[PDB]
């Protein structure tokens, strides 16, 4: 799998941004798809996970109520919609695919990432 | 209006267990009494049914040879007898009643634990290694369930996680009771284990 | 028998949302009955004859369906609504239940706190060694624990036990025990527990 | 001679009291009651267990909550130990308990909002507020919908207003025409 992230850019505080993770090599219809963020002055932090359609979408405490993970299985794409962005959200966002179909967090293929500056 | 069942029974493999269900608040012969078992951590499993008025019983093909359901209208009590007991028969057996629609009334459930092991007292071993550390006591090799675990005689109740017992391959049970406390407080911490079936009380300092 | 398949196996939703539980039967059934089992209690009928509410059941619950496909709907979720629901049939003998849909509380994702406990000296004197790995306060439930004894995978030597969802914070705790003989315990030197969860970018290892 | 009519009444969907006038029989007879539901999973009629006794004779029966299935046909049979069968809709027989915790809120000088807490779901209940004045001896009636808020826009502080409310299982969840018992009147 070759995960590619796109949509990163400079956004004013309180704005909205959309990130897209495209998967090339395997179909996402069977695997969970997770977004992680890494601040320049921090370590990598879990943001959200979009599981298989109908299995729910889980979020971190910080992004709860603002971010939403959508899952376009036809295009093998996973989207992250951020609303009410804060300067604390300035980080590089990476996208990983959970190789375990049982959702045990086996992230083998990671993405290149996109810098989102607020 | 209640269904009252007999107490939990610890049986040996190859034996038989007779679970009773006494009905109050209505007539036994006016309902249909169904027997439904639930294995630990599993779904409901229908075993059989009986029309107490006529005495006719219908059994699930899985138990068609082994289970026998009878009724006594004089005492208003029904019995389910399961023979050739196996360790796969360890389950909670409920009596349900069909009066108008569905299984209206349910019994509290009788736990039947099938095991060849005998009553053994628990062996408590200390489990000891962030700003918060974790301490615990390993309750091992006891039979039967349950084991009551407390910390500092009830003083600790916040970070106490007691895990459900896992049946070992040896037929005995094991559980771990873990408390989570600040590392600076490392205050004396004690695990109190009460196994009433063997009349055992252990106070272990971890 | 008419096997009933209930989806999803677990349904994690926050209070106030709408829950839909599906029963599909291999063959057509006239009606569907729904039962709610709380932990430590007997099952309790909610829906009878595919749509009708049992006695004392609040109006949040609804039922619908036909043929093989049936659905139980909860318009609003409440704290007393998070239980295991079972779909049952009576059309064909014998009566059959669904394997159950555990309705779960959906909080935010929390990575498991991992601790390692070596066996005590007393247990070694007895003749056995048990190494314990504890995962504390993690959501969701799905986590993987594997034992790296001297960097070698161990299979069949471990047993896992997970608590129910905590009432205060709706999280989970798990304990994995590794049982070995004292000789086998002394053969090796480094004992490690490696844990993978969805909230963790990389596996967390704790060793002694 | 016809058997006495059974007058079943459901109370707050908690218990059902069924009663009959056995005194009409010249010979005191302990009439038996068998009840069931049409199109039920159980084909066996239910015999009454919680019998009510008056004048040393069976006057009725009492059914508990798990026996009360509204929106299903309840068949009651008075049997002489000659049968009398009545087909009933308990949805039209539910008598709610009286409204509780009556309280008047003085939103404005001329506005008085009467609010009451009912012991059953408010949506299924339509209320009837009767208010009385020292001069208006006749109890003025204003039916109130499932929303239990009666806002009188024209009140007098000098007048000693008395308020009393009676609920009814009507019309959302059932078409019961039997009003509940009056609550304890509150004065202002």
């Amino acid at each position: 799998v070759q995960l590619q992230e796109s949509g990163g850019g400079l956004v004013q505080p309180g704005g909205s941004l959309r990130l897209s993770c495209a998967a090339s090599g395997r179909t996402i219809s069977r695997y969970a798809m997770s977004w992680f963020r890494q601040a320049p002055g921090k370590e990598r932090e879990f943001v959200a996970v979009a599981r298989r359609s109908g299995d729910g979408a889980f979020y971190a405490d910080s992004v709860q109520g603002r971010f939403t993970v959508s899952r376009d299985d036809a295009k093998n794409t996973v989207y992250l919609q951020m609303n009410s962005l804060k300067p604390e959200d300035t980080a590089v966002y990476y996208c990983a695919i959970d190789s375990d179909t049982f959702y045990s967090g086996s992230y083998d293929y990671w993405g290149q990432g996109t810098q989102v500056t607020v | 209006v209640q269904l009252v069942q007999s107490g939990a029974e610890v049986k040996k493999p190859g034996s038989s267990v007779k679970v009773s269900c006494k009905t109050s608040g209505f007539n036994i012969e006016d309902i249909y009494l169904h027997w439904v078992r639930q294995a630990p951590g599993q779904g409901l499993e229908w075993m059989g049914r009986i029309d107490p008025a006529n005495g006719k019983s219908n059994y699930d093909p899985k138990f068609q040879g082994r289970v026998t359901i009878t009724a006594d209208t004089s005492t208003s009590t029904a019995y389910m007898e399961l023979s050739s007991l196996r360790s796969e028969d360890t389950a909670v057996y409920y009596c349900a009643a069909l009066r108008f629609f569905g299984l209206d009334y349910w019994g509290q459930g009788t736990l039947v634990t099938v095991s060849s092991a005998s009553t053994k007292g628990p062996s408590v071993f200390p489990l000891a290694p962030e700003s918060t550390a974790a301490l615990g006591c390993l309750v091992k090799d006891y039979f039967p369930e349950p084991v009551t675990v407390s910390w500092n005689s009830g003083a600790l109740t916040s970070g106490v996680h007691t895990f459900p017992a896992v049946l070992q391959s040896s037929g005995l049970y094991s559980l771990s009771s873990v408390v989570t406390v600040p590392s600076s407080s490392l205050k004396t911490y004690t695990c109190n284990v009460d196994h009433k079936p063997s009349n055992t009380k252990v106070d272990k300092r971890v | 028998e008419i096997v009933l398949t209930q989806s999803p196996a677990t349904l994690s939703l926050s209070p106030g949302e709408r829950a839909t539980l599906s029963c599909r039967a291999t063959s057509s059934v006239s009606y569907m009955y729904w039962y709610q089992q709380k932990p430590g209690q007997a099952p309790e009928l909610l829906i009878y004859r595919t749509s009708n509410l049992a006695s004392g059941i609040p109006a949040r619950f609804s039922g619908s369906g036909s043929g093989t496909d049936y659905t139980l709907t909860i318009s609003s979720l409440e704290p007393e609504d998070f239980a295991v629901y079972y779909c049952q049939q009576w059309s064909s003998n014998p009566p059959t239940f669904g394997q159950g849909t555990k309705l779960e509380i959906k909080r935010t994702v929390a990575a498991p706190s991992v601790f390692i406990f070596p066996p005590s000296d007393e247990q070694l004197k007895s003749g056995t060694a048990s190494v314990v790995c504890l995962l504390n306060n993690f959501y969701p439930r799905e986590a993987k624990v594997q034992w790296k004894v001297d960097n070698a995978l161990q299979s069949g030597n471990s047993q896992e036990s997970v608590t129910e969802q905590d009432s205060k914070d709706s999280t989970y705790s798990l304990s994995s025990t590794l049982t070995l003989s004292k000789a086998d315990y002394e053969k090796h030197k480094v004992y490690a527990c490696e844990v993978t969860h969805q909230g963790l970018s990389s596996p967390v290892t704790k060793s002694f | 001679l016809p058997l006495p009519e059974v007058q079943c009444f459901v109370f707050n969907v908690e218990y059902m009291n069924c009663t009959w006038n056995s005194s009409s029989e010249p010979q005191p007879t302990n009439l038996t009651l068998h009840y069931w539901y049409k199109n039920s999973d159980n084909d066996k009629v239910q015999k009454c267990s919680h019998y009510l006794f008056s004048e040393e004779i069976t006057s009725g029966c009492q059914l508990q909550k798990k026996e009360i299935h509204l929106y299903q046909t309840f068949v009651v049979q008075l049997q002489d130990p000659r049968q009398a069968t009545q087909m009933l809709k308990l949805q039209n027989l539910v008598i709610p308990w009286a409204p509780e915790n009556l309280t008047l809120h003085k939103l404005s000088e001329s506005q008085l909002e009467l609010n009451w807490n009912n012991r059953f779901l408010n949506h299924c209940l339509e209320h009837l507020v009767q208010y009385r004045t020292d001069w208006d001896h006749s109890w003025t009636e204003q039916s109130v919908d499932y929303r239990h808020k009666f806002s009188l826009p024209s009140v007098d502080g000098q007048k000693r207003y008395t308020f009393r409310v009676r609920s009814r299982f009507n019309p959302l969840c059932g078409s019961a025409q039997h009003w509940s018992e009056w609550s304890h009147p509150i004065h202002w």
